[PDB]
């Protein structure tokens, strides 16, 4: 609706998660190097798309100096401002539910429990995608150790309809083309490791299927832009180099 | 406004004692269960687990109540004198019993309860013993990160959503009495009551059967039942 | 010492009692709390949160993402209703598994006004009027617009506002209703009809989907905590 | 007499309870105390006392007097570290059996800053610089000086001062760490490197020995008393 | 933007101070100063390039 300027990045309803604005608690605080909007890779919303999911701060691990501070320091905390952009014409119809889940633990694909690997559990800016059904992994010799989120189960054994208990925003193409959620730092500790722990999960679900006129196939872009807010790090040491394979 | 919400409060919602574990302890001539070690958690049962997982973070003082029920096993006319059960709390790091008469039962610094059968169920209270500022029902992360310089993938391999292997220790339950000529089998049921409960970040309730200590789901993934669209 | 008399009930364990107990870890320095966002002080706070309704529970649509979508169209039969469901916020299949219903299924009694928010997710070039009606119990469940008209109702213009809030006020013979199917504490019915039609121009989707959300109002209250039937454990 | 209700827990013996008991020797004239030197009011007072570290635990050196001596030399490889050990003051073999570690192994949780004092026991004609580094957990354990440099560190000139105090401040995600090996409450690493070298003149020993001591600071605290695993009894 | 009123879109307009590679991709231009411009809402966008220079004056 109005100008949204952070650092050196400006974006032309916005919901504050849990009514709490990001806030600070000698932590290293880059007021400019990290407090800015980083744009994730655009995804394509089609008529056969089940959904998308990203993990924060994992999605910003390779975003400018924020990732460098995240890997160099031991433990850091950061709020976020997520902005989802999806522009469509008056003749397009659809709705996206954008949910910011605290501790968005997801279910695996194998009978073995909690067997998902770090590489698969931390996809980065590409994120992942939900599925209509639960596909059980059958590669016993070389298990994929990847999540198997289910659209209507939200990937966590709960019903999608109740996901609105989480902070949420609905992009309904007939009325609005963008959503904005301001997430504070949510954790059981005032500050925690970012490389191993993800504080937030952004799930975008097509509540209503996309459609345009009488066209058989229609696809429109969705772009996610995340701004770290009041991010502070502590425990400076040699750089961490996670094995992503 | 005259109808109140005194019973919908978080304290009232958890003010009931929920069974979290059943432990079998047998006394017989010394492959055997003369002492049973049970790891402390509410995830062995679904009801209290589901109630707690309504939220993401919690902070509560616990109250444990032990109900012991003993019975004979194929006794003809062999009988036993009233038994005393030792329930010893072993926090992470402390030595664990290897037998029912091990030195660890001395309980020099490990708290223990000696319960006499036929008496009232043994009740004690525990404060908030969390390392962090609140309990984490859901942990979206690992405890180890696999690094490029790791010699093998197993160095950094860790269970997803697992924080610590030894969360809060175990309870070791034995029968202090020596073996009677006839076997006696007892079940100790542990009932956990949260108190002074505080919760944060509400979550939708579980809709499908639990499968393990995590959010994993395996079966019965079609909860909703058939109903007509325009049928009242 | 002091003469005492053991009253009946002694040596019993009532799981709902509130008695002081010895501390197994005395002089423990508990970790102090912090101001974590999202603190919840009442369970009815969760019920007040609107959550989507599985309005459509057909055999080929339930337990999917299609169970939350109700199809509207310009070719629909304007005489027949769009959707119909009883006002049972804990036993009705469409409301039982909602967050409100989930909280209610932990209690035996409920009392308060409900709030149903219907969101139209069609094109901005689609317009129409929808009649959303609540009928208190006692009479025939409205099978026609001429009947649903007679009960409480609201007209919702799709073009102007994409969301409509139908508030169902608390009207009950009893002070509390049961969270279980009971014809004595029956709550009423909710129905939807086409007031005029859905009108769309050319090059526009002629079929659209609407979503439903249910929430509790500030007057809502529950009573007599119990065990939910939704979660079960193999023994 | 007075009606009473026996609450659950009656007739139980909790070894950690604090109840009044009858005196078996009433009216006993206990011997009065005297002002004996060395009164201890807290167990953390003992932990605050510096005690030598078994830094060297090789097969042919452990459980001897050589396990407390770390050999320094002018002929040493300046690229390799002198000594390296994890910051686990109760589970690490080099710190577990220290007085600090002994006190910790009676508790489940610990929190506070540590203090490592390294004493050089060479000739007064020997000079050199030693880099003592603490690396918080999360990254690769420093295998080189260029890496350990990046973490907390101090440079220690042997010629000027024969002892150096490396203080490891309390930096933890959790308010308390466990006294048991746990990757979630991992504390970090401590490493030592040759900043320049050890330089000695002629007629001087070219090989020397350094000693290590560990202590707790005033901010140190422990929690959840437990039984130590160090002492065992044959049953 | 001089298109139809039925056309909508977002444009990322970025200024990158000198020193690094000229942005050949959105992932790079994102890292510098930038503004997002919604065509449907506003038909004109103002990208202000602030004065950031080592020297007090630049040559023409
Ligand atoms: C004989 C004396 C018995 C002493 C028993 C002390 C046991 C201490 C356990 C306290 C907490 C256990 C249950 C609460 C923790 C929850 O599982 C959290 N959500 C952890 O994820």
């Amino acid at each position: 609706v109005l100008q949204l300027t952070i650092g050196n990045s400006t974006i032309t309803n916005s919901v504050v998660a849990y009514g709490r604005w990001p806030e600070f608690i000698q932590p290293t605080e880059p007021d400019v190097a990290t407090c800015r909007f980083y744009t994730l890779d655009t995804v394509m919303w089609g008529k056969e798309s089940k959904g998308w999911w990203w993990k924060l701060p994992d999605a910003l691990r390779d975003m400018g100096l924020f990732g460098q501070n995240m890997y160099y320091h031991y433990l850091g905390r950061s709020g976020y401002t997520v902005h989802v952009q999806c522009n469509a014409s008056k003749f397009h119809q659809g709705a996206l539910g954008v949910f910011a889940i605290p501790e968005y633990c997801l279910a695996g694909d194998s009978d073995k429990q909690r067997y998902t690997s770090y590489a698969n559990a931390n996809p980065g800016e590409k994120g992942g995608k939900f599925y209509s059904q639960f596909n059980r992994d059958t590669a016993v010799t070389s298990p994929k150790r990847e999540f198997c989120p289910v659209d209507y189960l939200l990937g966590c054994g709960v019903l999608l309809g109740n996901a609105f208990v989480y902070p949420h925003q609905i992009i309904n193409l007939r009325t609005n083309n963008s959503a904005t959620i301001v997430l504070p730092y949510v954790n059981a500790m005032a500050i925690d490791s970012m490389v191993k722990h993800n504080n937030w999960g952004i799930a975008i679900l097509p509540l209503s299927p996309l459609d345009f006129a009488q066209e058989s196939s229609v696809e429109i872009p969705i772009t996610v832009t995340i701004a770290p807010m009041c991010s502070e790090f502590n425990g400076l040491r040699n750089v961490t180099a996670p094995k992503f394979q | 406004q005259r109808r109140s919400r005194s019973e919908s409060t978080i304290e009232s919602f958890f003010a009931r004692g929920a069974c979290v574990a059943i432990i079998e302890v047998d006394n017989e001539e010394p492959a055997q269960k003369l002492f049973a070690m049970w790891r402390i958690t509410y995830k062995d049962t679904v009801q209290l687990r589901r109630k707690l997982e309504f939220f993401t973070y919690s902070r509560f003082d616990m109250e444990l109540t032990f109900v012991v029920t003993a019975n004979f096993t194929n006794t003809n006319n062999g009988h036993a004198l009233n038994q005393v059960y030792q329930i010893m709390y072993i926090p992470p790091g402390a030595p664990t019993p290897k037998s029912w008469d091990d030195y660890t039962w001395q309980t020099s610094s490990n708290p223990s309860i000696f319960y006499t059968y036929g008496a009232a169920p043994a009740r004690i209270s525990v404060p908030y013993v969390g390392l962090a500022n609140a309990y984490s029902h859901f942990y979206d992360g690992f405890a180890k990160v696999p690094l490029k310089t790791d010699a093998n993938d197993q160095i950094g391999d860790s269970l997803y959503s697992a924080m610590t292997v030894d969360d809060f220790g175990v309870l070791a339950i034995r029968v202090v009495n020596d073996h009677n000529p006839t076997k006696v089998t007892s079940k100790v049921r542990i009932y956990m009551k949260p108190k002074h409960v505080r919760v944060w970040c509400p979550r939708p309730p579980r809709a499908v059967p639990y499968y393990g200590p995590g959010v994993d789901y395996k079966d019965n993934l079609n909860p909703l039942s058939e109903k007509g669209l325009t049928t009242y | 010492g002091l003469p005492v008399l053991n009253t009946p009930g002694s040596n019993q364990y009532l799981t709902s009692d509130n008695y002081q107990s010895p501390c197994a870890i005395p002089e423990f320095d508990v970790t102090p709390p912090i101001d974590i966002p999202g603190e919840v002080k009442n369970m009815m706070e969760l019920a007040e949160i609107d959550t989507m309704i599985p309005l459509n529970l057909e055999n080929t649509k339930r337990n999917t993402m299609d169970m939350y979508r109700v199809t509207l169209s310009d070719s629909a039969d304007l005489s027949q209703p769009i959707l119909c469901f009883s006002l049972s916020p804990a036993s009705d299949p469409r409301l039982s598994h909602t967050m409100l219903g989930e909280v209610l299924n932990y209690y035996t009694h409920w009392a308060g006004s409900l709030k149903f928010t219907f969101l139209f997710c069609g094109s901005m070039m689609a317009t129409g009027k929808i009649l959303v009606a609540y009928a208190p119990p006692g009479a025939q469940p409205p099978t026609s617009r001429k009947e649903a008209m007679l009960g409480t109702h609201v007209i919702w213009d799709l073009g102007l506002q994409s969301s409509c809030t139908m508030v169902v006020p608390w009207i009950s013979n009893v002070t509390y209703r049961q969270t279980t199917q009971d014809s004595f504490t029956e709550g009423g019915y909710i129905s939807m009809f086409y007031q005029t039609r859905i009108v769309v121009p050319l090059s526009t989707p002629k079929s659209m989907s609407m979503l439903g959300f249910v929430s509790a109002c500030n007057d809502f209250s529950v009573r007599l905590l119990r065990d939910t039937t939704h979660i079960s454990q193999s023994a």
